[PDB]
């Protein structure tokens, strides 16, 4: 039987959008740059698979034959975003698939699916999280994670019933977000290794008021090997990562000798102005005292700047210095006005969390925290 | 540059 | 030697410091990625110079004490395009520029202007001419120059000037440009052309000034070009650049003066359309059919996919199939700044014209005289 | 692809 079917061309552009993101750049396995189209009874199904990671949107279409075709990724994304908004007609005959779309005829060739692997079943549900949630939690704790060291690259997972934590580490910062979802089947007690990039990228996109993260249950949590992810007409796998992520709690500071809250705008506008002159962005240094921060960096052969702002401060004085994008990393995560940084001395971690006597200062309760390490200032 | 002192790691 | 010592407004600084820099070379020569800071009488003059561009801008400061001062030019710009709406203090302290406004305080370390180069002075004024128009022209015809160094005399743009008019012109051996403007002449009759690169002229060009008209200093009778500099100055501006020593090409020879067929069309519409069937292109080539009333846009091959589209055309002559680098095709297109385009053919193998269109019948036509052309060389048909 | 008919240069 062969593929033939009407579909609008702003929900057709939209879908093979969102698959084409997670198709392979380039791939040793040229097939596996295809995009599928099914046409089933619900309508049209577009899938991508590399054999790591999958995504599968369903979109309502008029089918006027039922079938399957493997085209090129790049090339039907490419000829459906510059398409008119007319419908567009899609046909198989033979070899070609002919797609015509107001004065526009497109032909192009078939391609072969002999090698071309299926789809994964995706796990049991394990619970459902909303999305706007889901987005801004992976979101958080991605900018964290290494680049490689595979056990740096993914983000840890760790489900408690109806808690989950998520974590990511490069060894000079760690994000960890701690979040509330609802539980699909029984309580679980378990941990999965996922990949940041994958999973930051399968979270910017658009997912649909809830996230439906499939992991399995009981004794088989993590079994499949995968992580499925759903939306509303959507599904997506990933290929979990087999390394051991490092013990992280241990680095949390239970208490502080300095703490100092400051508007994150008013310090990111500033740390932008000061770092210009930092040569290669080594470092911008920080000395807090009295109602005062003063921000500098520079050297005397290359340039120096410094700016003073009004900042809520308690505790031993100090001078600490970071890397300028690591610190700007950190700000742009919190999502709140303000920031209270948590410091011990210039040389051991600074606590950022979303936002008293001389101390010291037990350390804030929150759901988000940013842990980065200083460098040393120059000597 | 020292690292979060992860053990192992640094 | 007193200290530079000034305040202006920070709006006024930005937009000079951007616009000179600019023109500077991102160098072997460390310090020629320098600007010159002078206070005067007149207020601050901000420069640029490396031995064969020069930029100069004058804009309103409160000079608090005359003098001169060279810093990097990259920090100067990246820190005043970051600077709050507040004036900014300017203060020459020993070896460092001491920078100031609102709560931000920076130092740069001055340069050693030992080894920087003197400004060249501009040749006598030959022209004035429309600021606009003149940057406009200078983007038209810059789409069609060479860019190797492999060879010279097809990276630079030529300026013919005439008591009436200066034409430009550009090749790159695939496609000619040529745009031809009014002035008017400071001193009547002359006839003269010089060679510039066209990739610092038309940086000058998107640079932009900020009056109406601008003057064009080359000379003046059999001393034009004599300096090797092209000069432009406009109000609060001056710049130069260095005048390339090639020969043009010969290239009014190559300008049809009949056609076997001419088209018409939208350039919207065909632009789109070109970047529609050339998706299946590899690498190289669009393919027009021409008939009455019809052209089919066509592109590509079995293995890797065929396009095809339909487009109305007002069409006379002899009909043909001809095909073109796409690429080379909506340059040219994007060039017109008109609404509809004319082609002018005479066979599949030959150049075809470009023409802004204006306001069909059997056969051949006469070339229609325009103030812009953009020749194009077709690509043989499989 | 033929170039523009300069002589010489082509
Ligand atoms: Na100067």
């Amino acid at each position: 039987t062969d593929l033939k079917f009407r579909v609008v061309r702003e929900d057709f552009a939209d879908a093979v959008a969102w698959v084409a993101r997670s198709l392979p750049t380039r791939p040793t396995i040229p097939v596996l740059a295809g995009v599928l189209l099914t046409g089933t009874d619900e309508g049209l199904t577009i899938s991508g698979f590399d054999y790591e990671v999958s995504a599968e949107v369903k979109v309502s279409a008029e089918i006027a034959s039922a079938g399957s075709v493997l085209v090129s990724g790049r090339l039907l994304s490419d000829i459906t975003k510059a398409l008119p908004a007319k419908p567009v007609e899609v046909s198989v005959e033979g070899t070609r698939v002919s797609l015509t779309c107001g004065s526009a005829r497109f032909s192009l060739p078939t391609l072969a699916v002999e090698d071309y692997p299926a789809l994964p079943a995706l796990p049991e549900e394990t619970g459902v999280i909303a999305s706007d949630l889901f987005a801004e939690a992976i979101g958080q704790v991605a900018v964290a994670a290494g680049r490689d060291l595979p056990m740096l690259t993914g983000i840890r997972v760790e489900i408690s019933g109806e808690s989950v934590v998520l974590a990511a580490t490069d060894r000079f910062r760690l994000a960890v977000r701690e979040l509330t979802w609802v539980t699909t089947a029984g309580d679980v007690e378990a941990a999965v290794l996922v990949p940041a990039k994958t999973l930051a990228e399968a979270a910017k996109a658009g997912t649909g008021n809830q996230v439906h993260l499939a992991l399995g249950s009981g004794a088989s949590v993590g079994k499949d090997g995968l992580l499925g992810i759903r939306s509303e007409g959507k599904r997506s796998t990933t290929r979990l990562l087999d390394a051991e992520f490092p013990k992280f709690r241990q680095l949390l500071p239970a208490e502080h000798t300095a703490v100092a809250t400051i508007g994150v705008a008013e310090l990111t506008e500033a740390i932008k102005r000061v770092a210009l002159v930092a040569d290669r962005g080594a470092q911008i240094r920080m000395e807090f005292s009295d109602d005062t921060l003063k921000l500098s960096a520079g050297a005397d052969d290359v340039g120096r700047a410094e700016e003073d702002l009004p900042v809520d401060f308690a505790g031993e004085p100090l001078t600490i210095a970071f890397n300028p994008t690591y610190l700007t990393d950190g700000l742009g995560s919190l999502h709140s006005e303000r920031v209270t940084f948590g410091f011990t001395t210039p040389s051991r971690p600074a606590v950022l969390r979303p936002a008293g006597g001389s101390g010291p200062f037990p350390a804030a309760k929150t759901d988000y925290v940013y842990l980065l390490m200083p460098v040393r200032l120059p000597g | 540059v020292p690292t979060l002192p992860l053990v192992p790691x640094g």
